[PDB]
């Protein structure tokens, strides 16, 4: 998933 | 001599937006700290500090009163330190959680909201009589010492  | 256990609920809701914002935020989310059921943790919680990712402005978010929550929009999940500070004058003065704010749960269609709950049990050994009363007012219970 999109993670930052 | 005395051991008091009390419960906190940490959780979040996330949902894909019907249209991304002008900044490109694709999801709306809310993270919170709360009592279980009927339990009012304001009796023993002085404040909750949520440390947002530094992409967010003023990322140290403080709630000194309920609801203890942050509501934001974003484009990615991140690790969020959370400090729950107590109305006590002895250690432990707070508890530090590291919350996984995720925007996608496998098995969940992204259009559908996701909800996550973390039930955390706190243990206090030999609390002050004042703090013991606050803990018990918030649903705490005394158990086998140590």
């Amino acid at each position: 998933a999109a993670r930052k | 001599q005395c051991t008091v256990q009390v419960r906190l609920e940490l959780g979040h809701r996330a949902q894909l937006r019907k249209k991304p914002t002008t900044e490109g935020f694709t999801h709306d989310w809310m993270v919170f700290v709360r009592g279980p059921e009927q339990c009012d943790i304001q009796h023993f919680v002085e404040k909750v500090v949520f440390w947002l990712h530094d992409s967010f402005p003023k990322p140290r978010r403080v709630c000194k009163e309920p609801p203890y929550k942050v509501e934001e929009s974003g484009y990615a999940g991140f690790i969020m330190p959370i400090e729950v500070h107590f109305k006590n004058k002895e250690e432990p003065r707070k508890v530090c959680f590291t919350y996984d704010l995720f925007l996608n749960l496998e098995g969940n269609p992204p259009v559908n909201p996701l909800n996550h709950l973390r039930c955390e049990k706190l243990t206090f050994n030999n609390p002050t009589t004042e703090f013991r009363y606050k803990l018990l007012r918030a649903g705490g219970v005394m158990v086998m010492p140590e």
